[PDB]
Parts: structure tokens; C-alpha cells; sequence
């Protein structure tokens, strides 16, 4: 509903799409975080109840996404500095941020009821 | 024992990790606050 | 229109933002597979399992850098847009609250369609 | 061995010094939120 | 020379102590830095020529002491440099009004150095 | 004007005399594992672990060291830019007279460097 636009060609086709998987990263990324706090519930579950020469490369290759993932987290989160920085500059006071943020957090929660009234 | 050589990989690989996430939290401070000084200069 | 106006800002290039979609459904697979071996074998019970313990341990700090990526992302996004429609036409404040106070009544009335359903 | 064994017992320590550096570094960023605001509230 | 501070009553013996112990502190830091220099140097030799785990411990477990305070230490100075920069360059408004003094206590490193030249040449 | 700046900046002398014995400390720390060293090399060419802990004994020595001229710069350099604001809110600093001294303090190395190759 904040996207507004109306021709602009093909790019409607793009931007309504790159939104989509978007509001879709953060379905599969907080569905899989209430995957993996249960393994604990089953790991620590445990305690009151292999090979050294592939253990490493078998985590080495997820200890170098974690590399990228840094590296790329950063420089991402310096082009919210400025660009945040800039509307603070362009705005003065009354935050739109807030309001553009408890905006969208707000059509998740209708996005994720409306999606229930489906289930029913 | 060998649970003491395990240690010695994860612990090998974790400090990798920070040792260049160390390293992107200079590359943003460095290039914040000549952002900063930055809107004075286009101000 | 303005379909150069625009030009990059920002969201543009998917084919990295469907790679980390990938790269967590992945995630997302050695996951479930890595708590069912370990549900089997306490329901079988009522070296490997270290190596689980600290391969979990890598998928945790993973996401949660996504997690964050999408939220900077986004807090990126939330702006840009702004930065868009200011270089337009305009974006204000009193059109937003606008559709805030419009919203909860929209979801208390779809709450209500919840309530009454069960 | 027992040199296998003192890689631990430095390598748990250079972890440890990485990790205040981490949150310290964030300590430094996450007030700067709280000046940028100060300054263009004052410019 | 750039200190001024004239009267303001007794405060002006302290801030002039400390100016007269952080110049003697990167004096001595500039020292230590070339005995490791110097032994570090020593120690490719030694690598040439090719101990008690617990009681090990409490000899380093104390030096990372000083270092994980010295890094909470020199984050929490980092802010305060970054921040009273802005206010000083807020008024200071394009060319440089602080750099000038940075390139001033470097000079009168210098003097100080050729002081003592001639204090040592005597 | 006493109680105007208040904290300035170059506040707790006890902290700074702290920072001074330690390198000072440190100082002894780093000739002793100097000379044992300068000693057992001789030993390699006359006679021709304890070793291996003042190795890291010493690499973490090498970064305390580093630490301080990392902070004794950021408590000098903040300094600096304390000091001019105080006096601007006196009455100045500025922009003139600091080029103004750094020609002559530059008269003052070259006058100063013209007497070492006097005597020598």
C-alpha cells in the first residue's frame, strides 16, 4: 500500500516483485529461527539426556557466508546512515520514519491475520 | 584428547570472524564521519 | 513516469536478493533434518552430536545477520522511497496518520471477524 | 599434544578481547544516533 | 605556546601538570614500542635455533585484563573526540579550524626534540 | 571563569599518573625478556615453554602498547578541539592567528637546526 507509482513500465513488474520477496526473506529467516531455538530445546534437552578432517570444512564453509555476511551487513547498514541522515536533513522533526515503519510493521500484522482469515 | 583439538578449530575459525567484523565497523567509521562533515560541506 | 529519474535507488538487482533466499531455505533444510536426528534419538532413548551442536551454532549467527540485512534493507528502502517522491511531486505527516488511524480500525475490525469465527 | 593444548588456552582469550572490542565498537555507534540528532536539533 | 589560560585562578597549575604527563607518556610510549621492536628483531634469530599451562594462565589471563578496560577505555574516548569535533566544527565552518592546532603540537614536538639536541650537545 | 567548563576534559590527574607507571612498569616488562633473549642468542653462537610464554608474553604487550598510542593520540586530540571551544565561548580561539604561528614555529625548527650543525 506505500509503494504508490502507477506506469513507469516494466519496473512496476520489478520493484511490486522485489518487495515480494522481501516481505517473503523475513517469512523464511523468522520461520527458521523458531526452527533452530527448538534444537536447543532439544540440545539442552540432551545433556540431562564425528570425522576431524571434514568437521572443519563442513563448518569452514558456513564460517565464510558469515564472512560475507558481515562484511555485507555493514556497508548496507552505513547506506541507512546517510540516506536516513538525509531525510532527517530534508524532514525536521516529526520523525516520518516512525510513522513509514509503524506503517509497514502494521500491514505485516494485517498480512499475517488476513492470511489466517484464509486458513478459516 | 582430540575434544581439546576440536576446540582448537572452531575457536581457530571464530576469531576470523571478528577479526573482520572488527574490521567493517572501522570501514563504516571511518567512512561516517566524513559523511557527517559531509552535509556541512553540501550544507 | 519517470522511469530515469529513479535510476538505481535501490532495490534493483534481485538476483543477489533470491540468492539469500536460497542460501536461508538451505539453512532452513539442514535444520529441520539436524532436530529430527537428535528428536529421534531421545525418542529412541525414551563425534556427531558435538558437531550439530556447534554446526547450529553457525546457522544462529547466520540468519541473525539476515534478520538484520532485511531490516536495514528495509530501513534503506523506507527512505529512498521518500527521497523519490520528495524529488517528485511530494511524499505528508498528515497523510500517514491518516492511514495509521485507519489501519487499526481495519485490524481490530479483522480481529473482531477473528473473535467471532473463533 | 599439549602445544594443541595451549592454542586453546590463548585462542579462548584473543576470543574474548575480540569480543569486547565488538560490543564497544557498537557502543560507539549506537551513540551517534544520539548525536546526530543533537547536532541537526541545535544546527 | 598554545595554552594561554592566564589567571583563572589555581586550576592553571593542573592543566599544565598533565600536558607536562601525557607528552612524558608518549615519550615513554614511543619507547616501549622500540624494545619490542628491538626484540621481536631478536626473536626471528632466536626461531634460527630450531611451559606450566596453569601457572601460565595467571600471567596472561592479567595482561588481557588491562586490555579488554583498554579497548572499552579507547571506544569511549573515540566518542568524545567525534563529537566535540562537531561542535567545534559546527562553529569552525570550512577550512579546517582544528587541523590548524594539529599541525601546530606536531611542530612543537619537534622544537621540544631539538631542545634536546642541544640540551644533550649542551 | 572556573565552574563554567566544568568537566573540560582534562579531568582525574590520578588516572593519567596511573596510565605513565604502567608503560613506565611495562618498560621493565619488556628489557627483561630483551636481555635473556640478547643472552640466550650468544649462547647459540658460543655454545654451537619458558621460550614460547615471553613470546606471548610479549605479543600481548604489543598491542597494550598499541592501545595507549591509540589513546594517548584520541586524549590529545580531543583536547585540542575542548580547548577551542572553551575559548570560544570566552572570547575566541582563531582562524588567522594559527597560520600565523605554525610559519614562525617552522623559523623556530630552522633556527633551532642551524645551531645542531653548529656545534657538530
Amino acid at each position: 500500500q506505500p509503494k504508490m507509482i502507477t506506469i513507469s513500465g516494466e519496473q512496476l513488474n520489478l520493484i511490486t516483485e522485489n518487495k515480494e520477496l522481501m516481505n517473503e526473506l523475513t517469512l523464511v529467516s523468522t520461520e527458521l529461527a523458531e526452527s533452530i531455538k527448538r534444537e536447543t530445546e532439544l540440545e539442552e534437552r540432551i545433556r540431562l539426556y564425528f570425522s576431524d578432517f571434514e568437521k572443519e570444512l563442513r563448518k569452514k564453509s558456513s564460517k565464510i557466508v558469515q564472512l560475507i555476511q558481515q562484511l555485507n551487513d555493514e556497508r548496507l547498514k552505513r547506506f541507512i546512515a546517510e540516506e536516513q541522515l538525509l531525510l532527517q536533513e530534508n524532514g525536521t522533526k516529526p520523525s516520518s520514519m516512525e510513522l513509514v515503519g509503524r506503517i509497514e510493521n502494521l500491514n505485516k500484522l494485517i498480512d499475517e491475520r488476513d492470511s489466517e482469515i484464509e486458513m478459516l | 584428547y582430540d575434544e581439546i583439538f576440536t576446540e582448537n578449530i572452531k575457536l581457530k575459525l571464530q576469531v576470523q570472524e571478528y577479526e573482520t567484523e572488527i574490521e567493517s565497523l572501522e570501514k563504516v567509521i571511518d567512512m561516517l564521519q566524513k559523511n557527517r562533515e559531509a552535509s556541512l560541506e553540501v550544507v
